[PDB]
Order: structure tokens, then sequence, then C-alpha cells
């Protein structure tokens, strides 16, 4: 999803609010910070009732300007919160009574999702490969700056997993397979205007094809 | 127009989530109260930093730690959520490392504890993937332009730490002196390593 979240590469963001070994406070600074992850574990692991990737991606599909004005820890109350009514097992009446007030919740999505690819390669290290030039309007675990580049495989994972594409919609058909450790020349994404030496993005076999 | 939404306090939106679901019996007796103190106390970069220091004077777990990370890390039983495949990448005098999850916030949480509000800042999250030279100087960390920054960017199921390179000035220190100076930052890799001067 070619969404606002896809923030690797966009210029015009001032200074990092951080200088290092600043002292960065408690875990958590309010006492409902905790609430997201927790309930998130809750939802994954003792309902059955989503996956991770479906988290990530109903927070990708927050309207831009509402993700782009919430801070972290709210993105996913309000993430976990329209998982659980788009599965039926909350009603948006519920949280706005409870809240006392208004509970916006991300969009509805617009994709179906896709399967794993049926046609992938096992990749070895030291292989170059390209990142297929492919525009997914669900869920997808490739940022934009990599779409059609060249890099060379560092590692293979030996541990495989549901394709995101598939597992962030809830579809059945995401089967699993390994990742790979694709390193970048910082001029391959960026051209002239990069500073850095190269970057490495942890690819989804799906995601790639012989160079 | 292009104003927020009219919202409710946060707090009151994410308890009215906490009570929403509780009281369908949806969440078990003390289950996010446990979370919270694990998410507060037991994950921690207090771990990862007992890792470097354990690799710094040990090479048969520094060369295990480089070659497979997550059994390296199953030794101490730090594997966790968000921490269950594990890559630790090694600085070296000519390659710096540095890891961000552009896309939300991914992180090794069990070892180097949930990540700083600046870590998931859109400003670290779009800059340094593309200026990581520019940004690690403007935190306040100079890399020579004779050293390669390669930036790990965490997108699928791979969680990593930083293996820092070793100070001089710490020769003969025990893994708990050494691992006093290899912070948060260190493990993240926006930071090196410093021995009181
Ligand atoms: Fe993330």
């Amino acid at each position: 999803m070619d969404g606002v979240h896809d923030l690797a590469g966009v210029q015009g963001f001032g200074k990092v609010p951080h200088t290092v070994n600043a002292d960065i406070g408690p875990t958590f600074h309010a006492e409902w910070e905790h609430l997201p992850y927790s309930l998130m574990f809750a939802g994954v692991a003792e309902l059955g009732a989503f996956s991770v990737d479906e988290v990530r991606y109903v927070v990708e599909r927050m309207e831009p300007r509402h993700y782009m004005m919430t801070p972290y820890y709210e993105r996913y109350v309000i993430g976990v919160a329209t998982l659980m009514v788009e599965k039926g097992i909350l009603t948006q009446d519920e949280l706005e009574s409870l809240a006392g007030g208004p509970f916006p919740l991300s969009r509805p999505s617009e994709s179906e999702g896709r399967p794993a690819p049926v046609e992938t390669t096992t990749f070895e290290v030291g292989q170059r490969v390209r990142v297929r030039d492919e525009y997914v309007p669900g869920h997808i675990r490739m940022p934009a700056y990599c779409r059609g580049r060249v890099g060379t495989i560092s590692h293979r994972t030996t541990e495989k997993w549901p394709f995101p594409d598939a597992i962030g919609h809830g579809r059945n058909d995401a089967g699993e397979e390994p990742t790979y450790h694709v390193k970048f020349a910082a001029e391959e994404l960026f051209g002239s205007d990069t500073d850095g030496g190269s970057v490495v993005v942890d690819l989804f076999e799906g995601y790639l094809e012989p160079a | 127009e292009n104003a927020a939404p009219a919202q409710a306090p946060v707090s009151d939106r994410a308890w009215a989530l906490f009570r929403a679901l509780d009281g369908k019996g949806l969440v078990p007796d003390g289950y996010v109260e446990g979370w919270k103190k694990t998410f507060e106390e037991d994950f921690s970069p207090r771990r990862g930093a007992e890792l470097v220091a354990r690799a710094w004077t040990d090479p048969e777990f520094r060369q295990l730690l480089l070659t497979d990370g997550t059994a390296a890390v199953a030794q101490y039983g730090y594997l966790g959520p968000q921490g269950e495949y594990i890559v630790a990448v090694e600085d070296t005098p000519t390659l710096k490392n540095v890891i961000v999850c552009s896309l939300c916030s991914c992180t090794a949480w069990p070892i180097l504890g949930l990540p700083p509000t600046w870590y998931k800042s859109f400003e670290y999250r779009a800059r340094v993937v593309r200026e990581p030279r520019k940004v690690l100087s403007e935190m306040g960390t100079e890399i020579a332009s004779d050293i390669e920054i390669r930036v790990y960017d965490t997108t699928a199921e791979t969680r990593y730490m930083v293996l820092p390179q070793r100070p001089a000035g710490t020769e003969g220190w025990s893994q708990e002196q050494l691992q006093e100076i290899v912070t948060k930052d260190c493990l993240i890799g926006v930071a090196i390593p410093q021995v009181p001067t």
C-alpha cells in the first residue's frame, strides 16, 4: 500500500528528537500506553482474532492526515479497536459510549490482499536480485524506495513465515517463505542524494526475482 | 479544512477499548498488568549489553552470536515477542551499522527494550535510511567518511542488534564493567560506546 506510512526517503523532516544516551524516561509515559500492545497480544494469541500483520495493515489504513497527527501508541489503540469492530467482536457504538466521545477508526480496506506467489526462486548468498516492479494496494512489506532496484543477497533466513500480503488481510493462502537480507548501495536507492553507504532490506522471497 | 477529526481524550479511548473487551471476558485476569511488567522490567537493553560484553570477551561466543544470533540469545534465555529470529551485525573499523523500522517501529524488544519515542518518530523513519551520516551527527555521533554506514531496515521477521566495536581503554575490564558502557543507543547503532574521559 503506497500510504503515508512508507516514510523512508521522504524529505522535509527536521531533527530526530533525541541526542544519544539522553534520558528517554520510563517505558510508558502515560498510564494507558501499555494497553495497545497488551490488547494486541490478547487479540492475536488469546482470541486468535487477527495476525500481527493485520495490525500493521490496519494502522496503514488510518486516513493519511489522521495517521500523521497521531502519536505512535495511539495509532495502535485506533488500529486494534478498528480490527475488533471489523471482526465483529466490538461495535463502534460501545467503544464511543465507553469513551464518552468520538472514536474514529481506520478506513476500510480497499484490497482483498494477494496470495503467496506461486512462482518464486530460492536465492543464495551473493546472488544479485531485483525487487519485483509490482504495485500492491493492500499490505506489503516492501518499502517503495527499493521497488525495482537491484541488490545482493547477504543472508537467507533459516526459518520461513507467512507472506504478509496474504496474512495481513486474514487470507488462508499466505503459505510460508524465507526472507532475504538484500544489500543495496545507497546510490542505487537515492542516486547522488544520500550520504550513506548501503542499506539492507529484509525481503520475502515473493518480492524478488533474478537480476 | 484538513483539520483533525474530533476525538475523545486518548486515555478515555484506550481504557474504553480495555473495558469493552474485558467486560466480555476476552482479557484473562492480570493479562495486561502482566505484560506491562514484562515490557517495563524484563525487556531491557541491559540484556543486549550482557550479550555484547560476552562477545567482546569470548571469541567463541562472538562467533556464535554473529553466525546464529538466535541460538546465542537463547542460551541466555532472552528470546521473546519481537525477538524470535535474531541477527547481530558487527561494526568494524570500516563499517558502522544502524537499525530502523521505516514502516513502523520493529525492534528486538527482549534484548533492546521497547523502542524509544525517537526511534518511532517520522523524522528517524524517513531520514536515517537516506542520510544516516547526517542523522547520526545531529544525534551526537560523528562517523568519519572513511567508514561505510549500513542501515538495516527491519521490514520482516529478522530482529537486529548491533555489536559495536570494543573501544580502547577497556582492556581487561570485567563483563560487568563492559556492560555498563553498552547503552540502548549503542545496540540500535546510533551511538558508539564511550570510555569515561
Ligand atoms: Fe516496526
